RNA sequence: UGAAACUCAAAGGAAUUGACGGGGGCCCGCACAAGCGGUGGAGCAUGUGGUUUAAUUCGAAGCAACGCGAAGAACCUUACCAGGCCUUGACAUGCUAGGGAACCCGGGUGAAAGCCUGGGGUGCCCCGCGAGGGGAGCCCUAGCACAGGUGCUGCAUGGCCGUCGUCAGCUCGUGCCGUGAGGUGUUGGGUUAAGUCCCGCAACGAGCGCAACCCCCGCCGUUAGUUGCCAGCGGUUCGGCCGGGCACUCUAACGGGACUGCCCGCGAAAGCGGGAGGAAGGAGGGGACGACGUCUGGUCAGCAUGGCCCUUACGGCCUGGGCGACACACGUGCUACAAUGCCCACUACAAAGCGAUGCCACCCGGCAACGGGGAGCUAAUCGCAAAAAGGUGGGCCCAGUUCGGAUUGGGGUCUGCAACCCGACCCCAUGAAGCCGGAAUCGCUAGUAAUCGCGGAUCAGCCAUGCCGCGGUGAAUACG
């Protein structure tokens, strides 16, 4: 995550099509899961600390 | 490359989400990246205090954000003027303005988050490392504490070569589901280099 | 097997230069970073450089030519 | 076979619809 | 009988813990064998090696790199290259300093970025009748302390992961033995999937592991009726459609149930063999879960981080190209080579999932992609939706074909500022190699293999034949 593509937020990305996701925490750019705006990674590290509220470990 | 996190092994039975929370697909995200700041801005200010967690709970434009801390009188400063500031901070930051509560942690050695983050300043200001980790686990095996286990990762003592020092006692069953062990991270940042500090508290069973 | 729609593109930084030149004359050249853009029958008769990524090629334009992008004339990759 | 554009079961595969699989 | 010059930091004995043996004994695992289907040949998809290139960004290297980081490379992403630009900067905090300061709309040039230029507007705090002066934020110029780096080092590191290995192990406390390293325990007999349990024993216990507590699937019950049902009756546009009802199915919370408990035989015991009852037995089936440690294993390119290095560029913005190059070599896959098959028509049975700048019923146009119109759905109530193999009927008649759909010509639809490089989809024409694959080599022991479809994550679109899930049909074989 280089601090210039952060600059990815952007109002005026002057196409919608050049707007691409991030990861909110680590700035992440592939493997970004949309519900949680997190990254994998991110994820789950969050939820291994239980801070995602439901998020449980599957099992079946 | 083994040992999945105690806390998110546990989290349906004998642990509890430190968020409880329920929100659409189209707000999840949001309320998360709130939380998120909240403890990164509570654990950036609050430290001295030692913060062992936050807990952070809403139902509608309302956020409890449960602080559990060793030493309340940090919190809340000469006459409650901290915690008035810090409620200031949240308003500022999430607009949504919100309550604040603090809890106090009675006996900080039985709390894994507290022992990792003194163990890690004794090695921030040169301990005898292995000497900390013996005696942190001590303290903590000494006031209840059915089990206890402390680790240091590498560059103990400065040295050029990586090592990880062990010293733990009592019984910590990683694999027993209704174990209820307490987990804790603390770094140490120092001028070689970066030391992790895991702490495990195994307090109870069923 | 190629497809674009109705309502053909052409970028619009040579669209008005082209017919600027037709208004007055021929002129020489042209130097354009857009080979995006579809060739229409006004574009014939003059000579656009076109950048393969590296530098400009003089493309000369045909009647034959009309409908293909002007990077087909100006291919990317150098080859043995 | 399943390769096939212009058959039921190339549609299927491919996971479209067309002439040869109809939406009925 | 028996030297010397020269030369080395040893040579050597016994014992200890390991590792190894083309040493021995005992015992496991799809390890072999038995069996079923594959790869290696073909065409294509994808990753890699190599070569090529301005660049073909970087990483991963035998198992444990190669459909891996990539759960979406046209621009973006992007870290590479060519060219046009920018520097207290795209982001943070602060200082000095002239001047203007909040801000709004234009013009020139341009591929865009950028550079340049012009015009609106002068609220705040204080002093002054006023002119006006000074002043805080903010914004622009100049300088300073700094930002920034996907630049190197994964042998300087954290964290996290792979691996031997879900393998049956690794240790400690006290005691005892040994000058000591160490040993005993943990060895032995029986048993187990198991250092699992039993018996014995200078040992007695204990911890991390095993097992169990957690989840799913199996049978039953309680609680509940916007899902279900002529179970039951009345109505029926005969569709659970209406009335109506929680009995059944289902849905999702709690709970019961299986413990070698009962019978026979063996045994010292743990347990083994068999039988009964039971939905299920001897761990009922499948997950989660992976010990002390090993590989100076992988990752500073997700993040963090020590050290080193660049700071008008190793930072930064944009247009275009590249990551998609092709004499070749390899890995993983897809589709096949057909009659236990292909095609057309009609007809039947599922589970798990997703759905508001969304799924899109139904009507019209279109051969079709799709377009126009438009109902419902915050979704057990509407939609994706068709499940396919299957069944019935018909066509093909053994041929490179009505097998197989690569390649190529042409005409279109959609997303998107934009499909040349380099998207997918539709229609017409084209109709390649391929007749079951050399040496070699892979998976799987039961609802498994094989085979058939269905959904999802990322994502505008998509190179998905990948991944992660779901159900349908459903084998062979295991002497050892
Ligand atoms: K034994
Ligand atoms: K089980
Ligand atoms: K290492
Ligand atoms: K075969
Ligand atoms: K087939
Ligand atoms: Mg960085
Ligand atoms: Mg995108
Ligand atoms: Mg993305
Ligand atoms: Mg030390
Ligand atoms: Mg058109
Ligand atoms: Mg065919
Ligand atoms: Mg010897
Ligand atoms: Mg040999
Ligand atoms: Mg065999
Ligand atoms: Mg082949
Ligand atoms: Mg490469
Ligand atoms: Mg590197
Ligand atoms: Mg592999
Ligand atoms: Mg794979
Ligand atoms: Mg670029
Ligand atoms: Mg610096
Ligand atoms: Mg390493
Ligand atoms: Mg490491
Ligand atoms: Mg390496
Ligand atoms: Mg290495
Ligand atoms: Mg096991
Ligand atoms: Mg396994
Ligand atoms: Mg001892
Ligand atoms: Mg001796
Ligand atoms: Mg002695
Ligand atoms: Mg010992
Ligand atoms: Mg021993
Ligand atoms: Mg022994
Ligand atoms: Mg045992
Ligand atoms: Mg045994
Ligand atoms: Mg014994
Ligand atoms: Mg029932
Ligand atoms: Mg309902
Ligand atoms: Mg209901
Ligand atoms: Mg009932
Ligand atoms: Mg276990
Ligand atoms: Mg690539
Ligand atoms: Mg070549
Ligand atoms: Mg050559
Ligand atoms: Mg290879
Ligand atoms: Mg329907
Ligand atoms: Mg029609
Ligand atoms: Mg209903
Ligand atoms: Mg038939
Ligand atoms: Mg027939
Ligand atoms: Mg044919
Ligand atoms: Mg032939
Ligand atoms: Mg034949
Ligand atoms: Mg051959
Ligand atoms: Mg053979
Ligand atoms: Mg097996
Ligand atoms: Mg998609
Ligand atoms: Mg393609
Ligand atoms: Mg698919
Ligand atoms: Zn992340």
């Amino acid at each position: 995550a280089r601090k210039a593509l952060i600059e990815k937020a952007k109002r005026t990305p002057k196409f919608k099509v050049r707007a691409y996701t991030r990861c909110v925490r680590c700035g992440r750019a592939r493997s970004v899961y949309r519900f949680f705006g997190l990254c994998r990674i991110c994820l789950r590290e969050l939820a291994h600390k239980g801070q995602l509220p439901g998020v449980r470990k599957a099992s079946w | 490359g083994n040992k999945i996190h105690p806390i998110g092994f546990r989290l349906g039975i004998t642990r509890d989400w430190e968020s409880r929370w329920y929100a659409g697909k189209k707000q999840y995200r949001h309320l998360l990246l709130e939380d998120q700041r909240i403890r990164g801005l509570l654990e950036k200010e609050l430290y001295s205090a030692g913060l062992a967690r936050v807990d952070i709970e809403r139902a509608a434009d309302n956020v409890a954000v449960t602080v559990h801390v060793a030493k309340p009188g940090v919190v809340i400063g000469r006459g409650g003027e901290r915690i008035r500031v810090l409620r200031e901070e949240l308003a500022k930051l999430t607009g949504k303005n919100v309550a604040l509560n603090v809890q106090e942690v009675q006996n900080p050695n039985l709390s894994a988050p507290l022992v990792a983050q003194r163990v890690a300043e004794q090695i921030e200001r040169r301990f005898a490392v292995r000497r900390a980790i013996k005696q942190a686990v001590q303290r903590v095996m000494e006031s209840g504490a059915k089990g206890a286990k402390v680790i240091v990762s590498g560059r103990i003592g400065g040295a050029e070569q990586a090592r990880t020092e062990w010293a733990a006692q009592g019984r910590v069953p990683l694999h027993t589901l209704r174990a209820n062990i307490d987990y804790g991270f603390a770094l140490a940042r120092t001028t070689y280099g970066v030391l992790g500090v895991k702490a495990y508290i195994f307090l109870g069973e069923v | 097997p190629r497809s674009l729609k109705k309502g053909v593109f052409v970028d619009d930084h040579l669209l008005e230069k082209v017919l600027e030149l037709n208004a007055k004359g021929e002129k020489r050249l042209i130097k354009t970073w857009s080979r995006r853009s579809t060739i229409v029958p006004e574009m014939v008769g003059h000579t656009i450089a076109v950048y393969n990524g590296k530098q400009h090629v003089p493309v000369y334009i045909t009647e034959n030519m009309v409908g293909h992008k002007l990077g087909e004339f100006a291919p990317t990759r150098t080859y043995r | 076979g399943k390769g096939d554009r212009r058959t039921r079961r190339g549609k299927i595969w491919r996971g479209t619809y067309g002439k040869y699989r109809p939406r009925k």
